[PDB]
RNA sequence: CCCCACUAUGCUUAGCCCUAAACCUCAACAGUUAAAUCAACAAAACUGCUCGCCAGAACACUACGAGCCACAGCUUAAAACUCAAA
């Protein structure tokens, strides 16, 4: 018919789906260093996904690992282990003015 | 070095000192800020009592105890008895959200004590005892 | 009670500024939800009442975040009228 | 209760009340002007009038 | 199935720690377990004080035992660890390496919900 | 041999550009209100850019400028809306002036 | 209603009881978004098929009968007189 007509296909400019910082990585309850990056330094409270930036699957994995590690004797409950205070800050929250 | 709001961890080698004493050696001012009263006890790092003051021990009665000025007066009184025993720097541990939560700390400063840190130890049960039923007002 | 002390909920004072240290501590406890939690725990909130409060607070967040998103989206249009007189 | 012995403390309290009296006068003016506010509800509502939410079809 | 025993032992000298590990691994074998590996995670300060067997503990030796056992051995082993006075805290979990992680394509965005309310004029 | 619309659309620069995000385009200032520059760059909607602090006086009506496009039309659907709200202007960042 | 104290009770075990605004007051399954969109409000309007249920108010979560570990209980559940409304 006509060569210049549009053709049916999938979006070629579509950007790849964004991934959480833990996409494809194993979350173990023994890796207290990683788990400590998702709790409050002052209160030990687990950060919500709006702070951690994790997907639903990894927010659950981190949450379940923390609760397991805490009661099994690997991780403190009421504060972040001070050994891990100088690790990379991956959470979106600022407590100082 | 830049200032760290995180307290020095015991067992590590910090450079911070207060009158030649390490953070682990500074006495502790325990402030219990209740809804109807405020109690202040200063203790040594070894848990030796040094001074005690509350709004009730400062001559306030009933609802007057549950005021900021009542706690401020208790802080000054506890600071005075603690200063006589050699206390200058104190670590503040406050439990409770009463009206004398901050005022009790001011009185400690006006009494001649220097606060180097503030700690909240308000008890929060993680699931605990059932509190009393709500009030119909 | 079994944890180490002077680590949790602890803020160091800088240059004798106790007001700024207390405000930082109060800001920490507020952001983590402890202050509101302590207040709601003074009297027992029955589960039916807690579920209603959570529903109300979650609907308020959605409304407030969507209204804020629209305010920020339209703020560029607060510029002076380009066609004044027409 | 002799004012002669409490001059410095009295002058402090007197000045503090004067500052708080003027501070309320300052705040009030800046509150209406919106000097510190993100935006005034009155100004922020004129902007929403121009782009009204449309929950219906036209 | 494949299990992982997370074992916190009382802080002891090397000879008493080896006797405790051997006594614990033999208990697993006596119950039919096939022990695969033994890993030392190091002695460290506990995250909190733990009271076990009329004693208070502040430090402990962290060890892992990877093993296969019948499902009935888990309950019987948990009872064994509760009586060992040199064990501060011992928990048996399903080995994390058995669970295979499904592949993830990424975050699928969620569009704002539509048609929640009729379009009539209110 | 009259060119069809399908042909014009295929070979138009706006079609050939592809996505508009982070694309450098040449614009022309056509209207100015104080320090707000109204710049057309060949799209449906103009963009509004603030006069740069440096060499602000060089930006006048007719001045051609370099832009980095972000969106051809600013639109969003808000809670409860049946259609998208549009401000009827493009989003772009003014980089500077284009010279020969 | 407010304050204090304290019991049954909230817990566990072994048996009962079988009730909730047990309501998301919106039945199950299949399907549609076009025509007439549509009393009002609420959570847009409908088709096929099937079961359950409803037929003025009040009397009445009642009486009697029957069943039930239920004995001040539960389920099923009327009539007479009365009203022009509800
Ligand atoms: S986005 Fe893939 S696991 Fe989180
Ligand atoms: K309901
Ligand atoms: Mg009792
Ligand atoms: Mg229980
Ligand atoms: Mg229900
Ligand atoms: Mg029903
Ligand atoms: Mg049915
Ligand atoms: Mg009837
Ligand atoms: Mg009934
Ligand atoms: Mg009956
Ligand atoms: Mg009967």
């Amino acid at each position: 018919s006509n060569e210049d007509l549009p053709i049916s296909m999938e979006n070629p400019y579509k950007e790849p789906l964004k991934k959480c910082i833990l996409c494809g990585k194993h979350v173990d309850y023994k890796n207290v260093q990683l788990l400590s990056q998702f709790v409050s330094p002052f209160t030990g409270c687990i950060y919500g996904r709006h702070i951690t930036g994790l997907c639903g699957k990894k927010q659950k994995e981190i949450t379940k690992a923390i609760k397991r590690a805490q009661i099994m004797g690997f991780m403190p409950v009421t504060y972040k282990d001070p050994a891990y205070l100088k690790d990379p800050k991956v959470c979106n929250i600022r407590y100082r003015e | 070095t830049k200032f760290s709001i995180y307290p020095p961890i015991p067992g590590e080698e910090s450079s911070l000192r207060w009158a030649g004493k390490k953070f682990e050696e500074i006495p502790i001012a325990h402030i219990k800020a209740s809804h109807n009263n405020t109690q202040i006890q200063v203790v040594s790092a070894s848990n030796e009592p040094l001074a005690f003051a509350s709004c009730g021990t400062e001559g306030f009665r009933n609802a007057k105890k549950g005021t900021g000025i009542a706690a401020q007066t208790a802080g000054i009184a506890a600071a005075a008895r603690a200063k006589q025993k050699g206390v200058i720097h104190i670590r503040v541990v406050v439990k409770g959200l009463g009206p004398g939560r901050l005022s009790a700390m001011h009185g400690l400063i006006m009494g001649g004590l220097e606060v180097i840190s503030i700690t909240d130890n308000t008890p929060i049960p993680h699931x605990g005892c059932r509190p009393r039923k709500a009030r119909k007002l | 009670a079994k944890h180490l002390k002077f680590i949790a909920r602890t803020v160091m004072v800088q240059e004798g500024n106790v007001e700024s240290a207390y405000r930082t501590l109060n800001r920490i406890l507020t952001m983590d939800g402890l202050i509101e939690d302590i207040k709601h725990r003074r009297y027992y909130e029955k589960p039916c009442r807690r579920r209603q409060r959570e529903s109300y607070e979650r609907c308020r967040r959605i409304y407030n975040m969507e209204m804020a998103r629209k305010i920020n989206f339209l703020m560029r249009k607060n510029r002076a009228d380009p066609w004044q007189g027409c | 209760f002799r004012d002669d012995a409490c001059r410095k403390e009295i002058q402090g309290f007197l000045d503090c009340a004067a500052r708080a009296q003027e501070a309320r006068k300052m705040r009030s003016i800046q509150e209406t002007l919106g000097e510190s506010g993100s935006l005034l509800p009155n100004k922020l509502n004129k902007l929403l009038q121009r782009f009204p939410n449309k929950p219906y079809l036209s | 199935p494949r299990y992982e025993l997370a074992l916190i032992l009382k802080a002891m000298q090397r000879p008493e720690t080896a006797a405790t590990l051997k006594r614990t691994i033999e208990a697993l074998m006596d119950r039919g377990a096939i022990v695969r590996d033994l890993e030392n995670l190091g002695e460290r300060a506990l995250p909190y004080r733990i009271s076990a067997h009329s004693q208070q503990h502040n430090r402990g030796g962290y060890f892992l035992v990877d093993f296969y056992a019948p499902t009935a051995a888990v309950e019987s082993m948990v009872e064994h660890l509760s009586r060992d006075i040199d064990v501060i805290r011992g928990n048996i979990v399903k080995h994390p390496l058995t669970q295979e992680l499904k592949e993830c394509e990424g975050i699928v965005p969620v569009p704002l919900a539509e048609k929640l309310y009729s379009t009539k004029k209110r | 041999n009259v060119e069809s619309f399908a042909s014009m659309l295929r070979h138009s620069p706006l079609t050939q550009m592809g996505p508009a995000k982070d694309k450098l385009v040449i614009g022309r200032i056509f209207h100015i209100v104080e320090n707000d520059l109204y710049i057309d760059f060949g799209g449906k909607f103009h963009c509004v850019c603030r006069r740069p602090e440096v060499d602000g006086e060089k930006y006048q009506k007719g001045t051609r400028v370099r832009l980095r496009l972000l969106d051809l039309e600013l639109t969003s659907r808000f809670l409860g809306a049946t259609t998208d709200t549009t401000v009827l202007e493009a989003n772009a960042v003014l980089l500077g002036i284009q010279e020969s």
